[PDB]
């Protein structure tokens, strides 16, 4: 994982030398922001199930061929609607594991090893889904710090899909 | 390795589960404690040498068949190698005292230390002694109230106290 | 016989033998010296696990709605739930050991085991 | 002139490549002179040499090569070289090649310079026959001018265990240092000065090793209660 | 490892013997059916990535358990790693085909991998299940007309799937 | 140096990656935590020249050995004297770098590396030091979590000293 | 490498000075601007992949003699080298950004760095015009008022657009 | 490794004992007899190519299903490896010539030899037969008395089979 | 270890090569140092209990701070006194094995191996073994070239200790 906890932990492990006080202030740091991103993880939460079929109308707006033309890779029929919906719920579920966890941990697990090894051999673009996180990314309601805590984890999947 | 965040995080995962509310609550109480959790590992950092220093001379003073010669201490350097065990499992405690659980302890220090204490002919009842011994020494140390607030922080000192248990019986 | 009843099968308590060594925890000092750790969830710390972390309410929201897509009772168990939990260690409380389990004995209705047997 | 005989291969985690992009905190921090380390960093590397290739152990000060550190942060040898010299230096030649024979001594040094364990037991005999008939020299040169060492290390990264755990997972293959000691359970019994084998718990009168019970006060030990804050 | 030739050679080496001649015809009709060996080989390479890619589609699409959360191919990078694996066999295989006989496929692609997944908590009844399946996508397509002279070539073909085969049984 | 901040950077580098959200709370922890440290070091700056030779008493009051034993490694001279506070000016000139830094950076750099080489060859026992750097920190006159930045540096020495 | 405060550490220490008051109050006023450190490094981590990408498709548009055949950038290689290299200026430069100095940009990025250039026949005025391209491609970016509290933080846009002017420099 | 005055230094030091006189009559006699012990493993070291060549060629005249097709010496490298492994042990037994004891024999030649012939196929109880064909072969060469003063080392010629013998049972 | 015999036989198998005249002549003047040095350790063995004493006795005398002063790393009880004269013990035992096998292979294995880290971390400085060291060379009344085997073997552990 890339939690802060971990990341301090290995530096000093691999010194092999005790928890100084640099990595202290470092588990410091992560635990006055932690306020923050748990409400935008609470707040994404309850907000999941407008998100995501808005998400998913987005990307058939944008790009109208992937309802019309035949085919596996396609949401022509009902059941690539629906795997096309479980993988926005993939992508949103992941997002507000990096919110409470504390920087990208869980998505570097779950996520981008090895996607475009599936984006490849599944046949599909990666355009997608960016076109699906900037709907989520625009239309979360959150403010403040909030929504920085939110964007952060956002921006960090749309820069490994492109 | 996880800390106590990453592993909830990995339950809730392998069932594809959203997180409640009730589960936010319980990371936002871990959270409320940081400082107080933060106090007990820089207490225990600050007296790691005396900790070992004073457990190993109170082990040898009631088990003095470790020293004398032939025994598994006797030497310079299996000594050595003594002094440096006991702070590996100091270092490992504090590590899984920060991470809210022993995945690092159990994971890079403690899977397949019996079986390495078989293999020298180490006694292993001999070290579940001496980390005992500094399981004392750092639980009365961390209920020292010299440089703190007035507080309350009993519960931690319990899951202190339960990872130098996890040690000492990994070791038998 | 009533509800607060004495039995001597029930009582795991030396009071018939005088161990005086032997005490409920009490002192925040005796998790150092004297007490180990609690056997179960009920005999834990207040609020807390049997290893001292802060009980979580143990059940999520169930995001991907679908039968055949989603988590049901077919899914499998992924085997990092044992390992988050340090069940998989043999120095955990909730190490399972499938040497001795029933099913791990043979079974009776197979044929070839039984004319193999007579 | 007695070519190294043929061994087959295994199924182990670093012949398949691992996807990783952007990994976690498992990275086992690349020490390498590239980076153009400082003369604190190059203490970090010379340390995490000696953790390498000697254990957590001989870190004492008999052990330590105050020389092959001068000329290493002099630019004369590489990391390599320092590994050479190392394998071959002297406190390694009485703590780790006087105790096990030529069989145990060859998986020591492929789990602690190749990074990797062995394949199976034929590796070990095959190669085995180096060190008795080129002596330990010629034995760590051939060892590192492997394709395998170079590929992966080249003559300027310190070694380390490679693709110890899978990625997911929490627990993984054990630390190379825990899974061979200085000597195994051959050649303690009467030559290392080891005795007794096993131990019994320590007994005692007073316990201290009781479980807590549901009712007991302890379990609802507290101070300070409510602030009481103002009126 | 060893192609058919270095076989017999290595049988006819460790009991001392010339090479009769009756072998030398067992040899001369290896070398008579080259190019037809060679076409197989050439077909299969051609196709290689839409054969992993459609037995893996039809194994999720009849065993959902495993892409499923939990499942055994529940992530990115587990997905990527069940690719991956399909693609090692067919390569194998593949090598195993113009050599004339499976030594390089048990040699450094089979030895231990049962352990592996058992070790890993892989269900090898299921890579079982999707090495049959590339094995006949890989059979019907050897079995294509287009692009070769028209003839005989189907004691090849049971040699291609005996592989597939060996394979299959070697991981459960 | 052991910043937190080369410590966020050496990390980053060794993946070969970006500043994620990982590294910034790291460094956010350390900057938030530098308010109590700074006043400390400010604190044992004004408080030297007083500390420096009430520690150097106290190391001679403990070991009055050290001023009677001819020889050049005690003080029973001038310049073993003069050497004397100049070595414990330099532990606590070594704490308060290490207290503007943030984690014990300058004295593993400065200190620590090489010493028990110095204390062999020129004969000097480190029970002396620890002595004196036990009076530091028992008279500093600090308090509140300022106290506590201070005592973590001191305990440091103390600590491989011992 | 060194940050800001490790420097004045270093300078003080071989004096072997004690920091007077006044670089408190140097080292305090860094501690102010925090936050508004973190925003930019922060921002430019979150533009990064389109930072490089439109900068280098701009350095193509305008210097058409790269991408054309026997140019420095024509293959997919060398292409895909070019866009490498400029994320590696992107990420040391903002290593160096939350750093305050520039010692981990000097130090492991920029040393040796035009005679590597020289040695490959890669052209380094080129390479120059590209880093002033993602230079104010960040800049303008820094400027930027979404998601921030309204205030002024124009010297470390300054102080940032420094650290890209010398790396221009230094590979010509 | 030990030699046999380093033996009783660990005798005696494990019990923590001084070292008796009768214990220095014991080490003197072994210095008396030094140049005849020295005499010894220079007549063996002399003769080494042809004690090998001859107990080789005598071996496989009595033996002649190793050196036939299908024998485990029946090629040019299994035979050169046999050649070699007899230098081995007769290298190893002039060690502990010198030594005055078998630890060098015991620790660095024979553990693990008879589970490595075993795991080889080779045929153990033929080893030790050429080990007893170089030991006779090495006594009676040790019993000549050109190039050496007139007298009695008997002894040490016993001491020297014995290493033989040593081998030869450890190997079976 | 470091006998010469062993020294002998650790080159000509690093060389894979048989005992040539080189080794033998380097195991001959072992031999014929050995009837030196045997009578040394002859010496010194029925000499002992009066030097350990001594030598306990001068070590006291030079530094008589270490029977007032109170702690356990002290000779101010009767457990500290035991264990120092244990100690010498020690130091006199490994001259003695080192005089019979030749050459300091026994103390290097016994004694100076970790022998900082057990100084420093049990409080004891080395300068009491040197002026306990310096005793035994001035008094176990050796003359020859039996002393010179006697005071190399001495002078090696006050070189190492110091
Ligand atoms: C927005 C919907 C678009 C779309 C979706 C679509 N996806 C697939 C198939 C897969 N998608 C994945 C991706 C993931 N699986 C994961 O477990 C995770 C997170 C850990 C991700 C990101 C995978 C592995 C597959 C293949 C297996 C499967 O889920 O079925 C398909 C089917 C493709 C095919 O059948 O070959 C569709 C249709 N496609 C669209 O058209 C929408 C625009
Ligand atoms: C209190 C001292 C007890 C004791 C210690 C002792 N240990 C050893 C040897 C080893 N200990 C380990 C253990 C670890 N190594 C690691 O890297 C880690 C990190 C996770 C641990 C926990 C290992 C691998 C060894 C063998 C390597 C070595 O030789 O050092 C020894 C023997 C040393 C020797 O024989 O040379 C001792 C004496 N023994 C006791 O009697 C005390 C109870
Ligand atoms: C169809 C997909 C099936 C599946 C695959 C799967 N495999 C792994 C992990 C490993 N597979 C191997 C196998 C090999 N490695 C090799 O180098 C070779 C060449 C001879 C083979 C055959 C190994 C060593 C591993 C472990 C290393 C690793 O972690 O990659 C995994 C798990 C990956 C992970 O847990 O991170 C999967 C999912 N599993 C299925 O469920 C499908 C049936
Ligand atoms: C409390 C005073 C006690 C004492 C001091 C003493 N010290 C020395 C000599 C040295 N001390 C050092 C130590 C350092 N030098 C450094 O630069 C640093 C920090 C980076 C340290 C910790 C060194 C190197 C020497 C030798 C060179 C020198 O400074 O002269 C001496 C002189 C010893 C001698 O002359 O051999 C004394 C007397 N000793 C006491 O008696 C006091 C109790
Ligand atoms: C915008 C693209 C420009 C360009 C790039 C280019 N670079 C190379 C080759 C190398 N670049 C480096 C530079 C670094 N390597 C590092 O590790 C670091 C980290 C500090 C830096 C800054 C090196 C060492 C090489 C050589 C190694 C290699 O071959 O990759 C190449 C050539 C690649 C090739 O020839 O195969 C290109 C094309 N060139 C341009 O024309 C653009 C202006
Ligand atoms: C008289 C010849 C007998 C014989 C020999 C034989 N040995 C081997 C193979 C090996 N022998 C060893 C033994 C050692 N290796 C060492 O390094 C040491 C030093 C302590 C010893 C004693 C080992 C490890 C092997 C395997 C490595 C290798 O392959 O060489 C072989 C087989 C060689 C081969 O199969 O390629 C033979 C034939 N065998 C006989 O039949 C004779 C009785
Ligand atoms: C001259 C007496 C001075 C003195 C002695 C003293 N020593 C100790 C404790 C230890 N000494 C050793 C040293 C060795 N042990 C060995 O086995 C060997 C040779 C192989 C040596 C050199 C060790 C390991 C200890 C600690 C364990 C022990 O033996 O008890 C102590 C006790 C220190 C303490 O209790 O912390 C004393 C008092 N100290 C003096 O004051 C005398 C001047
Ligand atoms: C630089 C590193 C670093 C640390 C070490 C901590 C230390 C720290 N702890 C506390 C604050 C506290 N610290 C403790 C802990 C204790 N008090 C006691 O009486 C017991 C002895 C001990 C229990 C283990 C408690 C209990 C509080 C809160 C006061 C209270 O409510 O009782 C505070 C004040 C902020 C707050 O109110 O929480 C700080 C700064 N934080 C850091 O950033
Ligand atoms: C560049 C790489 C390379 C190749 C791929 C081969 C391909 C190749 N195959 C054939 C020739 C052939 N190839 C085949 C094979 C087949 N025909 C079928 O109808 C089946 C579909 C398939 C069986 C698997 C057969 C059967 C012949 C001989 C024609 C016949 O007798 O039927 C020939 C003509 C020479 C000859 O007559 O043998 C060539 C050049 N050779 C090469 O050098
Ligand atoms: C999680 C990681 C993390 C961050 C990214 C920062 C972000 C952050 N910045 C500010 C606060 C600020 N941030 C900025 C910076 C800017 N404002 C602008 O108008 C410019 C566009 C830009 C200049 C570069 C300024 C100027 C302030 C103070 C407001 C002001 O006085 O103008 C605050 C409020 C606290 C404060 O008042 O300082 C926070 C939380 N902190 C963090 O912990
Ligand atoms: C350069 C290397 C080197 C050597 C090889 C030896 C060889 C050597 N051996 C002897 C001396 C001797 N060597 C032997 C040994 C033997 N005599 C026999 O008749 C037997 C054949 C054989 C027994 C194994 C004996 C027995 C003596 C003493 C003469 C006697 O008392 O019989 C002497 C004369 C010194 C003395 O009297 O001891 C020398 C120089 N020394 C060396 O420095």
């Amino acid at each position: 994982m890339k939690t802060p906890i971990t990341e301090a932990i290995a530096t000093a492990d691999n010194q092999g030398r005790f928890l100084s006080n640099t990595e202290l202030q470092a588990v410091n740091g992560r635990y006055q922001r932690a306020t923050a991103s748990l409400t935008a993880a609470k707040a994404l939460t309850g907000s999941a199930q407008r998100l995501i079929t808005g998400a998913a109308q987005a990307v058939y707006n944008k790009f109208p061929y992937t309802t019309q033309m035949p085919g596996p890779a396609y949401a022509s029929s009902a059941i690539g609607k629906a795997k096309c919906a479980r993988d926005i719920g993939y992508y949103l579920r992941m997002v507000t594991y990096c919110l409470v966890v504390g920087g990208t941990g869980p998505m570097d697990e779950y996520l981008v090893a090895g996607l475009e090894e599936i984006n490849r051999s599944f046949d599909l673009s990666p355009s997608w889904y960016i076109e699906a996180l900037q709907y989520i990314k625009n239309s979360h309601g959150l403010s403040g710090q909030v929504a920085n805590e939110a964007n952060a984890y956002i921006d960090y999947a749309i820069n490994t899909l492109s | 390795m996880l800390d106590a965040f990453a592993k909830v995080v990995a339950q809730a995962d392998a069932r594809g589960e959203f997180l409640s509310n009730t589960q936010i609550d319980a990371l936002s109480k871990m959270v409320k404690e940081g400082n107080q959790r933060l106090d007990i590992v820089n207490k225990v950092t600050s007296n790691a040498s005396a900790i070992v220093t004073n457990s190993a001379r109170a082990l040898f003073a009631e088990q003095p068949q470790l020293i004398q010669p032939g025994g598994n201490a006797y030497t310079s350097r299996r000594m050595a190698a003594c002094l440096r065990d006991m702070e590996i499992v100091l270092r490992y405690v504090s590590y899984a005292m920060i991470a809210g659980d022993s995945s690092v302890l159990d994971d890079r220090c403690l899977n397949g230390l019996r079986e390495t204490y078989q293999a020298l002919g180490t006694p292993g009842s001999s070290v579940a002694v001496a980390i005992q011994k500094m399981k004392d020494a750092s639980v009365a140390l961390a209920n020292d109230t010299t440089g703190t607030p007035i507080g309350d922080c009993s519960s931690l000192v319990a899951e202190l106290a339960g990872y130098f248990d996890r040690a000492a019986v990994s070791v038998v | 016989s009533g509800y607060g009843d004495y039995s001597y099968s029930t009582d795991r308590t030396k009071g018939h033998v005088n161990q005086y060594y032997v005490d409920k925890a009490r002192s925040r000092s005796d998790w150092g010296n004297r007490n180990v750790l609690p056997a179960s969830e009920g005999d834990a710390v207040l609020g807390r696990t049997a290893k001292g972390a802060v009980a979580v309410p143990e059940f999520g929201i169930p995001q991907l709605d679908d039968p055949v897509l989603g988590f049901g009772p077919d899914s499998m168990v992924d085997p990092r739930i044992a390992e988050a939990d340090g069940a998989v260690w043999r120095w955990d409380a909730g190490f399972v050991d499938e040497s001795m389990t029933l099913a791990s004995c043979a079974d009776i209705s197979d044929e070839a085991v039984a004319d193999e047997a007579f | 002139s007695i070519p190294i005989l043929k061994y087959s291969l295994s199924t182990q985690n670093q012949r398949v490549e691992s996807f990783e992009v952007n990994p976690g905190d498992e990275q086992y921090r690349i020490y390498s002179t590239d980076s153009l380390p400082s003369s604190s960093e190059v203490d970090q590397i010379i340390w995490a040499a000696y953790r390498q290739i000697f254990s957590e152990h001989q870190i004492l000060k008999s052990t330590k090569q105050p020389f092959l550190e001068s000329q290493l942060r002099f630019n004369q040898i590489s990391i390599k070289d320092f590994i050479k010299g190392l394998v071959l230096s002297a406190p390694f030649r009485d703590l780790n090649y006087n105790v096990n024979n030529n069989y145990r001594f060859v998986e020591i040094c492929v789990q602690r310079v190749l990074g990797r364990d062995i394949y199976n037991e034929r590796e070990k005999i095959a190669w085995s026959i180096i060190i008795a008939t080129q002596g330990l020299e010629g034995f760590i040169d051939t060892l590192l001018n492997t394709q395998e060492y170079l590929s992966n290390f080249g003559d300027s990264i310190v070694p380390f265990q490679r693709r110890r755990i899978i990625p997911q997972r929490s627990k993984g293959e054990m630390p190379f240092n825990l899974k061979t000691p200085r000597y195994g359970i051959e050649f303690r019994s009467k030559l290392a000065a080891t005795q007794f084998s096993w131990a019994s718990p320590i007994r005692r009168f007073r316990p201290q090793e009781q479980q807590p019970k549901a009712g007991d006060p302890a379990l609802f030990l507290n101070m300070v209660q409510e602030m009481g804050p103002g009126l």
